[PDB]
């Protein structure tokens, strides 16, 4: 038998992967404070780092990378891109961004305001793409997968969230419009299923309406931020050599503008799943990410690049 | 007698022979007019530098040499340079079209029509010579001509003088100051077809150089200038062996012996110390321990590779100028206790040693400082193989999927010589594993 | 060595002239043909494109094309039409009235000959000719059909030389001629077979670029223009000036083209400094010359010229930190796929400029585009009569559409390629 704990009552994620495990027959669950374990799924807030690793006889496995929220903290993202040569002030992709402490339209966050006038400062996108019918603004959810190798994988089901209103360049006031988190828009539901959008379906949007696919248009820049964003840190994060090992699931989210062009967000270090996925997935952690430390008795696209110059 | 004759092919082959004769007729007191006064015996004599120069009547020192280019532009600033005069015009060779970066071009289709000229002007060359030695081959591996027509006269040259040594300088490509996507193609194609013509073979890695000029004489940008005339320096310390006498001289021949074991595995590697500047030369003398020391630093070989993750089959040393066994012996003394200098077990452990007396030469308004000493090292080392691995893998990954290969094919090329040629460096890389492995 | 240039019809002889005027300014060459410059380099490699007539006066190895006469007079009134020999200008009476077939097939077959005696005198006294390059558009009747029959005859007569086009690409926003799809897809039919490279200049772009950037409410030909010459320049720049580099146009395609049917180019210009700046502008979908996104494909190739006084450290550094950056964005099974060039002489009007050319996947949304046009009216069939009537069948147009189709799709197979 493998054996595990579980230490963050609130992940739908790892609730669904952790049923899995027992399911199996092969693993045993452990009360959270036995100290041989193999797997930790560890809580959100000051996981105990230090006494992993010290356990003779145990290989030891934790679901988080140490310094991930370095890239998972708006703050400290804007510090990242703007101070790393590898992506640098100039970076093409990230919004132009200033950190501030207690069409010149702007955005302030870390309870969100718009304006013009008046935590980070972020320039806000005033052009962006427009779903037809409804002149409605979207966001793309993408999840990744890093393993305790590094291999970063791409699942290949990603979703839109959409607004299910129209947009208006004269009221920044009115957060309706402008914000598609799922909990502010629950005209919720009336063009698609809780404002969720599915790749089989834009795809075919972007077929029928701009004579292009998915893949070319959008995905590629996709793909380059993510692999671009992770190579970055891997030197300050990689267990290669360590006494523990780690793996992390990671939630992208991108902004399309009206010629086509991808720009990031926010990286989120605990996401949450759409719904219809999560079988699918949790399925897929189980397979790349934990089987492959301590194994029994693709849904993935591999990012990898090395262009010689 | 003992004479040897040159042969530039390509741009990079002919601009380093303008570098060489430049310095070798420094070194030995030539005028551009080609008079040397020293010399008293006119018109002929067995001097040591007669191997290189043949003597008319009137008084002129002539380079036993040929240049040789598929277009004119090059060779035709020798025509108009300052040594326009050194040569005879026969001895200066173009054609009007070049193979445009394409082997098949210069071994073939252009190559095919300027051969037979090339090897009669050689001709000629060979029958003023009373006990010729062999050839010296001058060319890049990534040129159209310096790959293609090379490995053309390469065969013609063993048909027409048999077993007659042969030796190259080959210059290896760098993306650096590259010029071209298909240069791995010509590489491979022109080291198969050599393979089994060329005695012995002196790769310079245009990267190594590079980076010699950039960290040692502060240059941020070199050129092909300042490249030439480094490369120059090598050339003249192996060949001063065979134009200058001397008691403690060894002869370059006897060296050969011993850097080569069997016939596929005749590729050195080079090292040159000390490459200073004259404003770090300035109250900085340099002793023969302070240069023998940097012939064991890997940033100042040749070649990029770490010699300290192979096993040597041969090492020598030839200094030149202002040098005693004294000092030498305990140099070496010194690094044997001190590097990790591992030897195959089939071969001994050794080290040969030259020195010539005659100092060290640079050339008016040069990026070198003039020095009282220097000293090159000529290494037989397993690590020289991953140079070819290098090289290798860029072959494959553009040939997997046949990119630019419609290129050779339309000049009549096929297919097939591009896998057999492929599949004799596989060998070659298996051979250099196999030479390391321990006895049974 | 020596280059010869053609021109043919309304759009072809337009650019063709703007080109002559900017680089005889940059080589200091009056419209009389005497040099009156201050500078040694500007005769060096002057042969590549002018001959020397008696009195030392150079006269452009230049063809000039067109059924219909008039562009002639137009060419001659301009400021250096004096400088274009006279027996030089082979015109017709006729017209092809947007038809292709007409250009192809029937008026232009007629003068064709007469367009090849021209050719050949000039050819026959090159020390060693190179190649040829031809200007025109691909939209109208002339340069498109009876272009690609010249671009025919020459591969016969000279089938070891280098055919190369700066090809005029149609745009609704600037004509709107409705039959514009069928002659680009025929022209481009025969284009993918006979040429070694051809430059795909976008009356999309060049009209999106006057009216954003720069702020020209209502662009006319000129303005296109204005950009085309300077692109047109800046392309030919390595050849031109004494520099560094020792080149022809054979080793240039041995060097940008590695699948033969793969040969269409996006051109590039910046500014519309410093090197960083330049670096970052000409790579910007903005600045191109065709209206594709090249973060929607991957590279192939490019070729990247900068020209004015800066330092080559800086310039190199700047180029490997873009290809660093954007690494996705070329393919990996082709190594070192990234050239250089720096000329000292800057352009006229500036001290910096780059000019771009990209061998790019992206190329395909260009394609589809036009693509699009044509099926709208094969589905109806609608003016076929016009080119039925000249003899043609159905047949050749359905084979037509068929090859840019697969085009398309040999673009997106390298596209989608890996090296594991
Ligand atoms: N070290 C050194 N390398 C050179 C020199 N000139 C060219 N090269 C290198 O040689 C390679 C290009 O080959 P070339 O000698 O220019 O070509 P070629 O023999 O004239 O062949 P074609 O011009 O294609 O007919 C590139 O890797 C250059 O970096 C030079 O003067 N010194
Ligand atoms: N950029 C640019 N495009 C032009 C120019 N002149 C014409 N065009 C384009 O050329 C296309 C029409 O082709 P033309 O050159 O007029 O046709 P042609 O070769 O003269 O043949 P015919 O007029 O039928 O005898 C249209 O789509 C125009 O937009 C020009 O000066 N600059
Ligand atoms: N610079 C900008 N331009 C345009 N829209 C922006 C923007 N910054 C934020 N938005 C919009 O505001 C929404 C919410 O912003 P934010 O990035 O704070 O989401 P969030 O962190 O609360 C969701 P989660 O944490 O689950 O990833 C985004 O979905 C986006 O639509
Ligand atoms: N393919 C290609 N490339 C060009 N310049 C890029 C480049 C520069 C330096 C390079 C290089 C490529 O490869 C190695 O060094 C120009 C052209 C051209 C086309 C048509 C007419 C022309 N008249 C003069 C030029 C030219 N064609
Ligand atoms: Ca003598
Ligand atoms: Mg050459
Ligand atoms: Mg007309």
């Amino acid at each position: 038998m493998y054996t595990f704990v579980v230490r963050d009552e609130n992940s739908s994620v790892y609730a669904e992967v952790s049923r899995l495990l027992l399911a199996t027959g092969q693993w045993k669950r452990l009360r959270k404070d036995n100290p041989r374990f193999n797997l930790m799924l560890g809580e959100r807030n000051r996981l105990p780092f230090g006494r992993l690793g010290h356990e003779p006889g145990l290989v030891q496995l934790v679901n988080y990378y140490r310094g991930a929220d370095k890239l998972c903290r708006k703050a400290s993202l804007v510090k990242l891109i703007k101070t790393s040569p590898e992506l640098s002030e100039s970076c093409t992709w990230f919004p132009e961004s200033y950190v501030i402490y207690p069409g010149n339209v702007w955005i302030a966050k870390s309870g969100i305001l718009i304006s013009s006038e008046a935590h980070v400062i972020q320039k806000y996108l005033e052009k962006p793409l427009l779903l037809e019918p409804g002149h409605r603004k979207f966001d793309i959810r993408s999840w990744v997968l890093v393993d305790h190798l590094y291999n970063i994988y791409l699942y290949r089901e990603g979703v839109l969230r959409t607004s299910s209103e129209p947009y208006n360049s004269a009221n920044f006031q009115d957060k309706t419009c402008h914000l598609t988190n799922h909990c502010i828009q629950k005209n919720y539901g009336r063009y698609e299923e809780g404002n969720e959008m599915f790749f089989e379906e834009f795809n075919q949007y972007l077929m029928d309406a701009l004579n292009t696919t998915l893949e070319n248009s959008i995905l590629l820049q996709i793909k380059h931020i993510i692999r671009s964003c992770l190579m970055c840190i891997e030197p300050a994060i990689s267990t290669k050599h360590l006494h523990y090992q780690s793996f992390q699931l990671f939630g992208f989210d991108f902004m399309v503008d009206e010629e086509l062009k991808v720009w990031l967000i926010e990286v989120n270090g605990a996401p949450a799943c759409a719904q219809k996925l999560y079988a699918e997935l949790c399925q897929g952690i189980v397979d790349v990410a934990i089987s492959s430390v301590f194994p029994l008795a693709s849904i993935f696209i591999k990012l990898h690049h090395h262009h010689h110059h | 007698m003992r004479e040897c004759i040159s042969i530039h092919v390509g741009q990079a082959g002919v601009q380093i022979g303008n570098a060489c004769w430049e310095l070798y007729c420094l070194e030995h007191g030539i005028q551009p007019d080609g008079q040397m006064p020293s010399d008293k015996t006119i018109g002929g004599g067995d001097d040591s530098f007669n191997t290189f120069f043949s003597e008319t009547g009137a008084g002129k020192h002539v380079p036993r040499a040929v240049f040789v280019d598929l277009e004119p532009t090059v060779i035709d600033e020798v025509r108009t340079g300052t040594y326009r005069q050194l040569f005879h015009p026969e001895q200066l060779i173009t054609g009007k079209e070049d193979a445009a970066n394409n082997y098949a071009r210069g071994h073939y289709t252009i190559g095919k029509e300027i051969i037979d000229l090339v090897l009669d002007r050689i001709r000629k060359l060979a029958d003023q010579c009373t006990g010729l030695q062999g050839f010296l081959v001058f060319h890049s591996f990534g040129g159209g001509t310096g790959s293609g027509f090379t490995s053309l006269l390469m065969e013609r040259l063993s048909v027409d003088y048999g077993k007659k040594s042969k030796l190259e300088f080959s210059i290896y490509p760098a993306p650096q100051v590259s010029t071209a996507v298909v240069e791995p193609y010509n590489s491979i194609l022109t080291t198969h077809t050599t393979l089994e013509h060329s005695d012995c073979a002196f790769m310079v890695d245009n990267e190594a150089i590079y980076d010699i000029c950039r960290r040692n004489l502060d240059i941020e940008r070199p050129t092909y200038t300042n490249l030439n005339r480094l490369i120059s320096q090598i050339v003249s310390s192996i060949t001063a062996s065979l134009r200058f006498d001397g008691a403690l001289n060894v002869d370059l021949t006897e060296f050969q012996t011993n850097l080569v074991p069997y016939p596929r595995i005749h590729f050195p590697l080079a090292t040159y110390a000390p490459v200073i500047s004259a404003e770090k030369a300035y109250h900085e003398q340099l002793s023969v321990a302070e240069i023998t020391n940097a012939c064991f630093e890997p940033a100042n070989q040749m070649v990029k590779c770490d010699p300290r993750h192979g096993k040597y089959m041969a090492c020598c040393l030839l200094y030149r100028g202002d040098v005693v066994p004294k000092d030498v012996n305990a140099a070496i003394a010194t690094i044997k206790t001190k590097r990790s200098i591992q030897f195959v077990d089939w071969c001994p452990t050794g080290f040969k040693v030259g020195i010539n007396y005659q100092p060290p030469t640079v050339v008016p308004g040069g990026d070198l400082a003039k020095v009282q000493r220097a000293v090159c090292m000529l290494s037989n080392t397993t690590a020289i193989a991953e140079a070819w691995a290098r090289l290798d893998h860029k072959f494959d990954l553009m040939y997997a999927k046949r990119a630019f290969v419609h290129w050779y094919v339309g000049e009549g090329m096929e297919e097939g010589e591009f896998s057999e040629a492929r599949e004799d460096m596989a060998a070659l890389e298996k051979d250099y594993e196999e030479v390391g492995v321990d006895s049974v | 060595r020596e280059i010869v240039h053609i021109q043919a019809g309304q759009c072809g002889n337009q650019i063709g002239a703007k080109f002559w005027e900017v680089i005889s300014d940059e080589h200091g060459i009056d419209p009389t043909g005497s040099y009156h410059g201050d500078s040694d380099l500007q005769l060096e490699r002057i042969n590549v494109y002018y001959n020397e007539a008696a009195g030392n006066k150079y006269v452009p190895r230049a063809i000039l094309v067109d059924l219909e006469p008039g562009t002639m007079d137009s060419v001659r009134s301009g400021p250096f039409g004096q400088i274009f020999r006279p027996d030089n200008f082979v015109f017709g009476q006729s017209g092809a009235g947007n038809n292709w077939a007409k250009g192809h097939y029937t008026e232009g077959a007629e003068l064709v000959d007469s367009v090849l005696d021209v050719v050949r005198k000039e050819s026959e006294s090159c020390d060693c000719l190179q190649g040829f390059q031809l200007t025109h558009s691909l939209g109208g009747g002339t340069g498109s059909g009876m272009g690609t029959l010249l671009i025919s005859k020459i591969r016969e007569e000279y089938p070891d030389r280098i055919m190369n086009t700066f090809s005029v690409v149609p745009s609704p926003k600037v004509s709107d001629t409705v039959v514009e799809p069928y002659n680009a897809t025929l022209s481009v039919h025969q284009l993918v077979e006979n040429t070694d490279e051809t430059y795909c200049i976008d009356n999309e772009a060049l009209y999106d670029i006057c009216f954003r950037t720069l702020k020209l409410t209502t662009p006319t030909y000129g303005d296109l223009n204005h950009l085309v010459s300077a692109t047109m320049s800046g392309v030919t720049t390595c050849l031109r000036f004494p520099g560094q580099l020792n080149a022809d146009l054979r080793k240039l395609a041995v060097n940008m083209v590695p699948f033969p049917r793969l040969h269409f180019f996006m051109p590039g210009f910046a500014p519309l400094l410093t090197v960083p700046e330049l670096t970052q502008q000409m790579f910007d979908a903005k600045n191109m010359m065709a209206a594709c996104d090249p973060r929607h494909g991957r590279y192939l190739t490019v070729a990247a010229v900068f020209r004015g006084r800066m330092s080559m450290k800086e310039v190199d550094e700047q180029m490997l930190n873009v290809q660093n950056k954007n690494s996705s964005y070329f393919v990996e099974w082709i190594p070192n796929n990234v050239k250089t060039a720096v000329c000292d002489i800057p352009p006229r009007g500036l001290k910096m400029s780059a000019t771009f050319i990209g061998n790019s996947t992206a190329i395909q949304e260009l394609f589809k585009r036009i693509s699009e046009q044509f099926t709208a009216m094969f589905r109806r069939k609608a003016f076929l009569h016009w080119y039925t009537g000249e003899g043609m069948d159905e047949m050749e147009f359905t084979e037509a559409e068929s090859n840019m189709n697969d085009l398309v799709s040999e673009y997106q197979q390298y596209q989608d390629a890996t090296a594991d």
